[PDB]
């Protein structure tokens, strides 16, 4: 479960942001922007963009 | 003050292209070729002109940008350079550093090319432009530079990283110089006080070469809310 938050953290920081998150994911941009900005908002707690395992595993 | 990532106005690798060769929030185009690592702006070839810019713009009252790049070649010598860009409209294509001329916003141009021998070159410079100005080519901008510095930019052994940060009416530009690979280890380059940009804009980057050429290589666009 850990291995999924880092599954694509491909920079190693330990936080999932959207352009990690956009390569899960891949479509139109248009319906990856609306995911990926879904995903924010649900899980992003803090608004610095980024998602940690805190808010990953909610 | 903190600091939010703008995904939609970034990229970067280890798969900074989609499978259809595009990369996702930007519109590339010239002799720009996007690969998984970096985005090769404008190759060492003969008169090259590469652009990359955001599609969406973005509404940021004050942001930051981080920029890693390569600007490699064989001589001493290098032509043309690289440009940073802040902007109402995408200058995809143009005789400005490979991106449109008459530009409204700003743009920082990292000149590996000395036009008005004055042994002054390679050099960071920072032009504003209303929508009406013409940026001088053989001049290397020396009387619209807003402000500037000189660093040497080229065939570093680490890659070099320019963080650009507008926070109230002062853009200020950073620069890492490849010597070390402390990403941080920034020193001064410049800074100009008292200046507006429009509300709404697209990012750019874009490179050229022409008599001379070098590799124009950008691994990563990182851009903050701030
Ligand atoms: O005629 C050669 C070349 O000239 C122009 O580029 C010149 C100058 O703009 C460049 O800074 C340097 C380094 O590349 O080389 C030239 O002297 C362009 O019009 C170019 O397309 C042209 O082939
Ligand atoms: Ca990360
Ligand atoms: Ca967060
Ligand atoms: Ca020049
Ligand atoms: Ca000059």
């Amino acid at each position: 479960q850990l291995h999924y938050f880092k599954m694509h953290d491909y920079d190693g920081n330990n936080l999932l942001d959207g352009l990690e998150l956009s390569t899960a994911i891949t479509m139109s941009e248009d319906e990856l922007i609306n995911i990926i900005d879904g995903v924010l908002r649900d899980d992003d707690k803090n608004n610095d963009g980024y998602i940690d395992y805190a808010e990953f595993a909610k | 003050p903190h600091r939010r990532f703008e995904y939609k106005y970034s990229f970067k690798g280890p798969h900074l292209v989609q499978s259809d060769g595009t990369v996702p929030f930007w519109a590339h185009a010239g002799n720009a070729i996007p690969s998984s690592d970096q985005i090769r702006v404008a190759p060492s070839l003969k008169s090259q002109r590469g652009s990359v810019w955001t599609k969406t713009k973005a509404a940021f009252e004050n942001w930051e940008v981080e920029v890693t790049f390569r600007v490699t070649g064989r001589g001493r010598i290098g032509a043309d350079g690289l440009a940073i860009w802040y902007a109402e409209n995408q200058g995809l294509e143009g005789p400005v550093f490979g991106s449109a001329d008459l530009w409204n916003g700003v743009g920082i141009f990292f000149d590996s090319f000395d036009n008005d021998g004055k042994k002054n070159n390679p050099a960071i410079v920072i032009i504003g432009n209303n929508g009406q100005i013409h940026y001088d080519h053989q001049n290397d901008g020396a009387s619209q530079a807003l402000a500037s510095c000189q660093r040497d930019f080229r065939n570093k052994p680490y890659p070099v990283r320019a963080k650009i940060t507008y926070y109230q009416n002062t853009l200020t530009v950073m620069i890492n110089n490849g010597f070390t690979p402390d990403k941080n280890d920034y020193e001064f380059c410049a800074k100009v006080e008292n200046m507006i940009i429009p509300a709404q804009g697209h990012f750019g980057i874009s490179a050229a070469t022409g008599g001379l050429a070098d590799d124009h290589d950008v691994l990563s666009f990182l851009t903050f809310q701030l």
